[PDB]
DNA sequence: AAGCACTTTCTTAAAATAGTG
DNA sequence: CACTATTTTAAGAAAGTGCTT
């Protein structure tokens, strides 16, 4: 059920401390870099945006 | 695991919640290996933030509660206060 | 452990009494760690093969039972029999 | 469609520990 | 007690569920 690369995840985290929303352009280009799905993508965001009121 | 977390008062409800379930069940497995490895009668009495109770006995509680009202001698006796001090010092 | 260990009496004396004081020294350290994580009142009573009783309470042991013993309302509580089930996953 | 609030399943790093002088 | 290989515990990560706009 396998989790994302931490090359993948240092991305991830890099853009989100930058914006903690995406468009959906935004997320599909980003998608592309990562080698990931716009759901993958999507889920990703919206469980760190939840996490990061759990603090 | 992933990250070592202190020791102190989880701030958010939530995550009080989920690491309590989870930890009580640690507890009582623990308890539990110790009653049958080392042929020991063990009483567990727990007390949520909600104040619900929840309680592990070995054999049966009413029986270990009555061997130790009717123990009359010194005994390890520790609190949470005690046991910080045990644990600072190493 | 160096080695798995299955659950059932340890039939060597000397390795009962070792095994006991550090597994007791851990369990008390978890209900330790668990009060102050989770702001939980917790009583822990043991009596070992020699029926010498070690005892760990969060704040006192009194409280805690006082708080126990007028409680008549559907809780948790779990035996060894219990337990034996529950861990067949 | 996507947000949020959980919840669930599993992975994995931290903590506990069996065997040993 | 100390040491440490190895096991066990539980925090955290991805996906599931269900509801709202």
């Amino acid at each position: 059920r396998v989790l994302f690369s931490q090359a993948q995840v240092y991305e991830l985290e890099r853009r989100f401390k930058q914006q903690r929303y995406l468009s959906a352009p935004e997320r599909d280009q980003l998608a592309s870099v990562l080698k990931l799905t716009s759901t993958q993508v999507k889920i990703w965001f919206q469980n760190r945006r939840y996490k990061s009121k759990r603090q | 695991g992933r990250k070592k977390i202190q020791i102190s008062r989880i701030l958010d409800q939530r995550n009080r919640q989920v690491t309590f379930t989870k930890r009580k069940f640690g507890l009582m497995k623990k308890a539990y290996e110790l009653s049958v490895l080392c042929d020991c009668e063990i009483a567990l009495i727990i007390f949520n933030s909600a104040n619900r109770l929840f309680q592990y006995a070995s054999t049966d509680m009413d029986r270990v509660l009555l061997k130790y009202t009717e123990y009359s001698e010194p005994h390890e006796s520790r609190t949470n206060t005690d046991i910080l001090e045990t644990l600072k010092r190493r």
